[PDB]
């Protein structure tokens, strides 16, 4: 289950989800890039820096 | 344009398109343009589906009048090979048409397939 | 041996291979170096036969025979150009990397994290390099993902994921042996780059209802995917697309 | 280091001589050099040094204080004369007290370096990119990533190989490996003693580890069996290097001493093999406050190598090593160990009490927590 | 490098079934008919 | 369920071929029986000694055992 998605200023996609991943999605292809395991318990919410460069997620 | 039900979900498209490989199987199915004129303006079909990679689209634009006629749920696919190969034809299927019968496994899917182009319209 | 004519070949039947299996052939393949053939079978048997059909007192002799323990053999592999390794799996969740010079067998049971996603070491691929080599996750679930292991230190380094109905039905590295082209069932077919890490692009395979294999050859291609010329897909129904 | 001082790479040494207690001066040699026991100065640094090491070349140096870390460039390219070895000096705080630290070069030139610093508290943090943030007065923010995973001091961090992978071992028996592309972990956990030290082998297959037991195990990649196994005698030592985690001040902090003489007979029927007593480590046995040596082992004497091991008393390898509270669990000792006349019997005798400081309830009247 | 043109015979059938033997287009144009048949161009 | 071929022709087979490669690691069982955990005793070893002492002394349990309570 997707809890949390947002959008980085450069296109890609960043998303939450119930296995308390943060999954990093490619802007053009929309495949994925990358599968960050942070949590134990699923993300339930995210937040992208204004200039994309921190992002913060909160499970 | 004028294929204005259309599917273009893929996840609609490959139910659609497994749905027609098992009346395929079961020998529920009409192939052709002709074939599934005849059987919506017989009243025997129960869902109807025409392909909209059709090179003069015009050719299968009067199935929507006779559907329209006799209340029969009708959806567009995007790839008219894929509808012929997954009718199991070797050839371009252009529009395609399942049918009902009694009671069937396959009766209950198509009444489930219909209730989701009825959610695309 | 010439160049051969678009309409006919000149096949020639010679001395068949005399050591015959006890189930079906999952997998053969040929030495990159030499006329030696590598046949594995379901019932836990790899035989390595040399070619030499003016052999005597059999064509074809036996170098060695191989079983492997409650393993059967769905896929054995050899790697790189040299040909030093043969890696080789099946049902289980292990696979074996057997080096030809000094003999050892080591068993890989772990995949780094990764172990939930693979249930199964069957279905693998190695790089033409001979450096990387990628198994299929048995995870389906609408898309199939395939975990990429460094082949000198067999540990994951990447992890390559596609959307479909089924997963991946096939799979193929590219010529230069950076990245890989992966056929998923349903007709998404998405070409991956090693360096980059994310996938180049995806296509579509002409009203594939379903692809079942797909394979990946020739030379002189493009230059930024691979260097290979045809792509050849097989679908469920029947019908082959080469592109 | 191999560096080049004409065109003639050779050997320059780098030591790290103490001038006070808590400061010490950095002195690179030549062979020649050494040969007339005068060196070029580089560094003083004055918070209590505890290491040095370099990249490949001699182009960057790391040294270690105990909260500080000073990076050093040498100062011009390709080292035309000997008399201009200089190295430009930053020092910055780790957040931590430095138990140990590996540098990655990131390259025929040095472009950057990747410091992995394990600390005395636990964490491992790394600094991704040093010398393009130390090479521009003003710098940017630079901010490690921290891996915390070990309860106890983390003794030892490599980064593995290719570099995707961060390799670690500490006090808790474990072997972890940092994912680090992703943000998983995955360990080797249960090994007879503490991860004293690691190495990786000039391929990228093999492991080799200094386990606290005096052993060492050269582990092959994936397969995760020792392909090297080599033991040693394993008894109680006064250590040199004191211990990694006799640093911060724990509940009970762990004293270099010997209690009580070791348990050892040499066998009749075989007189080569020694019968001898010890526990899981060396820091694991002395942990605790008391001798915590649950196992024997059988040690050759004609050729010394330690052949075999075993449980006498109740141990679990496979349990926690430490309680949730912070102190390391003992293990009951094996005190009198006699062994028969005809080479066929053996009698033991091992004793176990619970620890002073968990009694608390038991005391009623003018009973004291050692009488319960 | 080339190879051997594969043709099939029902098409250079068609193109002398077009018409009769009188009163077909003249043999130059028949040989270039015929040419871009088989012609391995791209 | 029907396999392809049985174990125990895969081991005749392995008596008919040349160089076998053993899979199951030394000192295991071969039939691959290894000893699974009681949640119990999984909790224990994690470190949750209230779930531990829960399972254990629940005597309506059919799984109930005095001397399972004194190991614990």
């Amino acid at each position: 289950i997707v809890w949390a998605v947002k959008c980085l200023p450069n296109g890609d996609i960043v998303s939450g989800d119930s296995t308390g991943q943060v999954c990093i999605w490619d802007g053009k292809t929309y495949t994925q890039a990358q599968r960050i395991q942070s949590h134990t318990q699923d993300v339930l919410c995210l937040s992208v820096s204004a200039d994309g460069s921190k992002i913060i997620s909160g499970g | 344009s004028a294929a204005w039900p259309k599917a273009e979900d893929p996840a609609l498209v490959q139910e659609l398109l497994d749905c027609v490989q098992q009346a395929s199987h079961y020998r529920q199915l009409k192939k052709g343009a002709n074939e599934t004129t005849k059987s919506v303006n017989r009243g025997t079909s129960e869902l109807v589906i025409l392909a909209a990679d059709t090179q003069p689209l015009s050719i299968v634009l009067h199935i929507p009048l006779i559907c329209e006629e006799k209340n029969v749920p009708y959806v567009y696919v995007p790839s008219k090979v894929a509808l012929g190969r997954a009718c199991g034809v070797s050839r371009a299927v252009i529009a395609v048409s399942l049918t009902s019968n009694e009671a069937s496994d396959l009766n209950s899917k198509i009444r489930a397939l219909r209730d989701k182009v009825e959610r695309l319209a | 041996r010439r160049k051969l004519r678009p309409e006919t070949i000149d096949i020639q039947r010679t001395r068949d291979i005399p050591d015959t299996h006890k189930a079906a052939i999952s997998s053969l393949a040929f030495h990159p170096r030499y006329p030696i053939l590598l046949s594995s079978s379901t019932s836990s048997i790899m035989y390595l036969h040399k070619l030499d059909a003016s052999a005597y007192p059999t064509p074809n002799p036996l170098l060695t025979s191989v079983h492997v323990k409650r393993t059967d053999l769905r896929r054995a592999a050899f790697v790189g150009p040299d040909g030093g390794e043969i890696i080789f799996a099946g049902r289980r969740r292990y696979f074996h990397c057997w080096n030809l010079s000094s003999g050892l067998v080591k068993k890989v049971s772990k995949i780094q994290g990764h172990q939930k996603e693979q249930r199964t070491m069957e279905r693998f691929r190695v790089s033409p390099c001979g450096r990387y080599m990628a198994l299929v996750a048995s995870d389906k679930k609408g898309g199939g993902m395939l975990n990429i292991i460094n082949v000198g230190t067999m540990q994951w380094i990447a992890q390559a994921r596609i959307d479909g109905r089924h997963g991946v039905a096939d799979f193929a590295w590219w010529s230069d042996g950076n990245g890989l082209t992966i056929a998923g069932r349903d007709g998404q077919v998405t070409e991956w780059s090693m360096i980059t890490r994310r996938t180049v692009g995806i296509w579509r395979d002409e009203g594939s209802i379903g692809g079942t294999v797909m394979a990946l050859g020739g030379r002189n291609g493009p230059a930024e995917l691979g260097g290979d010329r045809w792509v050849a897909i097989g679908s469920n129904s029947g019908i082959l697309n080469v592109y | 280091d191999a560096i080049e001082v004409a065109g003639k790479v050779d050997d320059v040494l780098l030591t790290l001589n103490r001038l006070t207690k808590s400061s010490a001066q950095i002195i690179a040699y030549n062979s020649k050099m050494l040969a007339t026991k005068t060196g070029k100065l580089l560094h003083t640094y004055d918070e209590s040094p505890q290491s040095l090491r370099s990249v490949a070349g001699g182009r960057a140096i790391v040294a270690a204080a105990k909260e500080a870390l000073h990076i050093g460039i040498l100062k011009t390219k390709k080292l035309a004369s000997w008399e201009e070895l200089a190295y430009r000096f930053v020092s910055f705080d780790v957040p931590d007290i430095i138990s140990t630290f590996d540098i990655r070069p990131i390259i025929a030139e040095l472009q950057d370096i990747d410091v992995a610093v394990g600390g005395a508290r636990g964490a491992i943090y790394v600094y991704s990119n040093l010398l393009a943030h130390l090479h521009t007065l003003r710098v940017g923010t630079i901010q490690p990533r921290k891996y915390h995973w070990h309860r106890r001091a983390v003794h030892s961090v490599k980064w593995s190989g290719d570099g995707n992978y961060l390799i670690s071992g500490g006090y808790e028996t474990v072997l972890v490996l940092w994912q680090l592309d992703t943000g998983r972990v995955d360990f080797l956990p249960h090994l007879s003693a503490a991860i004293e030290n690691i190495v990786v082998s000039p391929k990228g297959s093999a492991y080799a580890l200094h386990l606290d037991d005096n052993s060492a195990m050269v582990l092959s990649t994936a397969e995760m069996k020792p392909s090297m196994y080599v033991s040693g005698i394993q008894s109680l030592v006064l250590g040199d290097r004191p211990s990694k985690d006799a640093l911060v001040r724990r509940v009970w902090r762990p004293i270099d001493e010997i209690a009580s003489p070791l348990v050892a007979t040499i066998s009749p029927q075989n007189p080569s093999h020694m019968f001898l007593c010890v526990g899981n480590g060396q820091q694991a046995t002395v942990g605790g406050g008391a001798t915590s040596t649950p196992l024997v082992q059988v040690f050759d004497i004609s050729s010394f190598q330690g052949v075999a091991k075993q449980a006498i008393a109740r141990t679990n390898p496979t349990d926690v090593n430490i309680t949730s509270e912070g102190v390391p669990i003992i293990e009951p000792t094996a005190t009198k160990l006699a062994f028969s006349h005809d080479g066929k019997w053996l009698a033991s005798i091992d004793e176990w009490q619970p620890p002073e400081r968990d009694t608390e309830a038991y005391l009623t009247g003018s009973k004291t927590q050692s009488d319960a | 490098d080339t190879h051997a043109v594969v043709v099939a015979p029902q098409r250079l059938a068609e193109i002398f079934n077009a018409a009769p033997a009188f009163a077909m287009p003249p043999i130059e144009d028949v040989f270039y008919q015929v040419a871009s048949l088989f012609s391995t161009k791209p | 369920k029907r396999a392809a071929v049985s174990n125990k022709n895969m081991d005749l087979l392995g008596e008919s071929a040349d160089v076998i490669i053993p899979t199951a690691d030394p000192g295991t069982h071969p039939r691959g029986r290894r000893p699974k955990l009681k949640p119990w005793q999984k909790a224990f070893r994690q470190g949750r000694y209230a779930a531990a002492v829960d399972d254990v002394l629940n005597t309506t349990a059919p799984s109930y055992d005095p001397v399972i309570a004194l190991t614990l």
